[PDB]
RNA sequence: UCGGAGUACAAAAAACCCUCCGAGUGAUUUUAAUCUAGACAAACCAGUCAAAAUAACCAUAACAUCACUUAUUGAUCCAAAAU
């Protein structure tokens, strides 16, 4: 039953009861982005370099926690990593601890949803690797320019 | 069992007369006698070496010595004052619980870790305590109330996920010494000293709920604690509704060394009694 | 080096070593390059870099420095925030 | 092209990378002499501390 | 003729210095150098005289 | 040193598995260590000689 | 003490109170960054090159140049500077 001048109650008068710290403020964050129960989370453990592939799969069209405009823009930007069964698939590699991997996946997802839910995204493209693309495009467009109907 | 025994019937008594050191145990020493080991006796010929006088160790023969031509640079600079936290992986903690060295039932602090010999602290070497590292995070299934002096985010998360509680507490050198080896302290015949505070450098560490600091504001605790669960993607259990919860919330006073004892008491171990000061000044001092 | 001290009868350390080198736990010693603070305006950028390095000592020097240094300096240290903790163990060394 | 594999050939769609060979490092030496500290990182397996018995 | 070692300072407001050998009988030196902090090619003017 | 606690499931999280109820029929036996582990150790000599001891 | 040629005829190294030339810096503006695979050389200390990658600038812009270019140099400590 010991107490000191420096004890936890007299330092912070406002909160006292021993159950104060363990309260759960589910009202504080009601957003609950990424309801992890709704994701398929796979662990491929590669030991030898030691790294654990962690994978996050979910159906994009069937995912209701994301708005419709966002759910449609995602299927545009990320269609490369979408699967023929309609599954969006994220993958992380780096750490040997799959906590860190899962965290990387979830952060990736958060960021994708973030940039897709922003209408202000201008999708700015660099001219470094795309110079070849623009020039070879233009130059296949010089040939494509022949006009007579066919078929 | 040992078929060797059956041979021992056949042979004469083992006595002092017949005893052989294990072969190879004693490499016989050799003396400078005789043709081989005599006549200059391994010392060479004239010079400084046969006479025994060759110079000291670092000396290169007068050219500026190697160990002195290299410039001084703080490497070991102020090393004696750096803080040292003996690491404890979740792997070892789990292995310790599994074999029932430490029991997860009662709260786990430094003294419990020492008593299981899961860890060893030597305050004289400026060990400030145990730090928790994440080595076994993925495999860690036990549910614990643990108190260490430093911890990593991943370690903490790994303990929360299983519904336990981590807290980072500070001990000063004297405190720490007493905490690791209590029974030799109680034979000392001294009161139980106050636990000192952290110095100015370590205060911002122990005041943050980020670190589950023992000096932190418990208002922030559930918030940060939930933030962890967002980041590592697991459902945060309600510790409140558990049956062992009374043990899980257990703290120490920031000024208190042990669980259930108090600064200024005296443990008489021959009578199995505690002695407490009734004086006003003493009680003011120890309780401040 | 003093092999047997007078008061304690123990073996002393040569501090002049402790000031300029750093012993990893593997047994590797680490040192600064010589003349790295000296006359910088007169030197190439490349050379300047070659000087700014931290480098390893060859075996002979390592044994020498070990002999000049007591056991305390070879203990396994865990420092908080330590830059060099990363480097104390050796990995994948096939010998 | 994505449409082809799924719709016509009734396949999953194979995707490839361009993989360059891992960089060549000399045999590691017990006492690397006059080598920068970062030497020890070239033979490093993965960047993560590992506390062996600890 | 002797030359001189002068300390030269950035006008970028970043404290940054580099020393240069410059002719003794010549004018106060001014150059365009590289400042690492601002990561730019900026103007350096001689602040001080270090060595002779 | 405490005898290990009985569990409901083997092997344990740390991978520790107790010895069997009977002992095998082999004409040799390997005791557990005082810490209840299997006594197989590795040893080096001269820095290059790697050995494995069964005790 | 440092460099070039011979001695030392063709990979390297190679001595003499051996034979001969030099160096202890000028002049100039193109003011010549950071980081790092791999190597040369080597008793040690010191020396040398250098891809990729960053950042600087044409907006995919990193070898200061000339004088036989090679040599124009000096460790720790300690002092002055304050970055
Ligand atoms: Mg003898
Ligand atoms: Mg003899
Ligand atoms: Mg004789
Ligand atoms: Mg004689
Ligand atoms: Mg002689
Ligand atoms: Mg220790
Ligand atoms: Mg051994
Ligand atoms: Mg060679
Ligand atoms: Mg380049």
């Amino acid at each position: 039953e010991f107490q000191s001048i420096y004890s936890l109650d007299k330092l912070y008068p406002e909160s006292r009861g021993s159950d104060t710290a363990w309260r759960l403020p589910d009202d504080a964050k009601q957003a609950n982005d990424i309801p992890v129960d709704r994701l398929t989370i796979s662990y491929c453990r590669s030991s030898g370099k030691v790294n654990s592939k962690a994978e996050v799969r979910f159906h994009l069209a069937s995912a209701d926690w994301i708005a419709e405009p966002v759910r449609l823009k995602l299927a545009v930007k990320h269609k490369n990593r979408i699967n023929r069964s309609g599954e969006l698939i994220l993958t992380s590699e780096c750490s040997r601890y799959q906590f860190r991997n899962l965290a990387d996946c979830l952060q990736k997802l958060r960021d994708m949803i973030a940039e897709a839910s922003q209408p202000a995204k201008e999708p700015s493209r660099e001219d470094a690797e795309l110079r070849r693309s623009r020039i070879e495009n233009m130059n296949r467009e010089r040939l494509r320019k022949k006009r007579i109907s066919s078929a | 069992g040992p078929r060797a025994l059956d041979l021992l019937r056949a042979l004469p008594r083992v006595s002092l007369a017949n005893l052989k050191p294990n072969p190879g145990s004693r490499k016989p020493e050799r003396r400078p006698r005789g043709r081989r080991r005599g006549r200059k006796c391994g010392r060479g010929h004239k010079g400084e070496r046969q006479r025994g006088t060759r110079p000291r160790l670092g000396f290169e023969g007068g050219q500026t010595p190697f160990y002195l031509r290299i410039p001084k640079y703080g490497f070991n600079e102020g090393h004696s004052f750096r803080h040292q936290y003996q690491p404890l992986s979740l792997n070892r903690l789990q292995y310790l619980i599994d074999l029932g060295r430490v029991d997860p039932t009662q709260p786990i602090d430094l003294t419990q870790l020492v008593n299981g010999r899961g860890v060893t602290i030597q305050p004289s070497k400026r060990d400030y305590g145990v730090q928790l590292v994440e080595e076994g995070a993925d495999t860690f299934k036990a549910k614990v109330n643990i108190e260490v002096q430093m911890a990593s985010e991943l370690a903490i998360a790994a303990i929360e996920k299983n519904g336990g509680v981590v807290t980072t507490a500070f001990y000063d050198p004297r405190s720490l010494e007493i905490l690791c080896k209590p029974v030799p302290f109680f034979l000392r015949g001294q009161p139980i000293p106050k636990r000192m505070l952290p110095p100015e450098a370590l205060v911002p560490y122990y005041t943050d709920a980020k670190n589950r600091g023992y000096l932190a504001d418990p208002a922030r605790f559930p918030e940060a604690r939930l933030e962890l669960a967002r980041k590592y993607g697991y459902v945060l259990p309600d510790i409140t509704k558990d049956e062992l919860f009374k043990m899980l919330s257990t703290r120490k006073d920031p000024r208190q060394i042990f669980f259930g004892l108090a600064p200024g008491w005296v443990v008489n171990m021959a009578d199995k009694k505690i002695l407490k000061p009734t004086d006003e000044n003493l009680l003011k001092y120890y309780s401040s | 080096v003093t092999y047997f001290s007078s008061r304690k009868g123990k073996r002393k350390t040569v501090k002049a070593v402790i000031y300029r080198f750093l012993r990893l736990h593997s047994g590797l010693w680490l040192r600064r390059k010589a003349g790295y603070k000296k006359k910088l305006w007169k030197k190439t950028a490349a050379r300047k870099r070659r000087l700014r390095e931290f480098v390893f000592c060859n075996k002979t020097q390592s044994k020498l420095l070990d002999k000049m240094t007591t056991s305390f300096w070879k203990r396994r240290n865990w420092y908080a925030d330590d830059p060099y903790q990363k480097y104390q163990d050796r990995t994948n060394l096939k010998v | 092209v994505t449409r082809v594999f799924h719709q016509l050939l009734d396949m999953r769609e194979p995707v490839f990378e361009f993989v360059r060979p891992p960089p060549y490092h000399p045999k590691q030496k017990r006492f690397p002499h006059r080598q920068p500290l970062r030497y020890l990182d070239r033979y490093r397996d993965s960047h993560e501390p590992t506390y062996g018995i600890y | 003729s002797k030359t001189i070692l002068v300390k030269m300072m950035s006008q970028a407001g970043t404290g940054f210095s580099f020393n240069t050998k410059r002719s003794r009988l010549r004018e106060k030196l001014t150059l365009l150098h590289y400042d690492p902090v601002v990561k730019k090619k900026v103007l350096f003017v001689e602040q001080k005289k270090i060595r002779s | 040193i405490p005898r290990p606690p009985k569990h409901e499931h083997y092997p344990t999280p740390s991978g520790w598995q107790p010895p069997r109820d009977p002992a095998p029929s082999l004409p040799y036996f390997v005791r557990r260590s005082r810490m209840h582990n299997i006594p197989v150790y590795r040893d080096i000599t001269h820095g290059n000689r790697q050995m494995t001891v069964i005790r």
